[PDB]
């Protein structure tokens, strides 16, 4: 019952994800940072948005409230977490 | 020891022994869907079995010459492999 | 119908079946060696199955929509895929 998916995370699991999801026939969306500008993920999504232009490259990626503002912004109806950046987060399932 | 409540990095390992695929599966979860169904098309318990075996390796930018750590740069050549056997989920890596 | 006394171009998809690499194996015939030995290790006639399915084609530059006849000149522009279960084999496909 899901009709697009976003990515919380970067690099090769989020191609992995966007490789599963597309398979399903579901649409695909990714978030990149300041020095994510040129990242592979980026590209081999449908919709690729810029997450925190103020904030940091790192802290971009870790960024609860503005990673749903993107989300929200976009009918997305599902959220890949991946691992290793808020995958393990409770309040962001929440 | 612990519990990892997500996928890790070295589940691509599994996924060729076993057949099935794990961040597929995933999505097929968060849709409600059964394990056993038509759509995931997961085996039963005695029926999933390994298939020979799998080795994985992380390629990073470290070496122990500065003992294991980053540097930065464009990537000038960058050569891959692919065939049989050999399973590729890249992602960093290109051009340059 | 008829034999073929030699490997096939979808030799590929059996191998990821089975699990056995045709091409090492044959090599390794030719080199005197038992397929119940040492150097190839191939599980004896039932201890083999077919682990789920899989599916080949090639990609040619014969025209669909012109009766077939393939296109020959300079390709411009190139990206493969790769990703878990899908063994790629590039012949003269190249970014250039």
């Amino acid at each position: 019952q899901i009709k697009k998916l976003l990515v919380a995370n970067r690099g090769e699991i989020a191609i992995r994800i966007f490789r599963a999801a597309a398979e399903l026939d579901i649409s695909t969306v990714a978030i990149y940072s300041n020095e994510d500008k040129s990242s592979l993920h980026r590209y081999k999504a449908d919709e690729s948005y810029l997450v925190g232009s103020d904030l940091g490259p790192a802290e971009s990626y870790l960024n609860i409230e503005r990673i749903i503002d993107v989300a929200k912004q976009a009918n997305v109806d599902a959220i890949h977490p991946g691992y290793g950046f808020l995958s393990e987060n409770e309040q962001f399932a929440r | 020891i612990e519990v990892n409540p997500r996928v890790q990095v070295e589940h691509t390992i599994t996924e060729m022994v076993t057949g099935i695929d794990i961040v597929k599966t995933q999505i097929l979860v968060a849709a409600g869907a059964d394990l056993f169904g038509e759509e995931i098309n997961m085996p039963q318990q005695k029926d999933i079995t390994t298939l020979g075996y799998a080795i994985q390796c992380r390629i990073t930018t470290e070496d122990p010459l500065n003992d294991f750590m980053p540097d930065t740069g464009t990537i000038i050549a960058y050569r891959s492999s692919g065939g049989f056997g050999v399973r590729l989920d890249a992602g960093d890596g290109f051009q340059g």
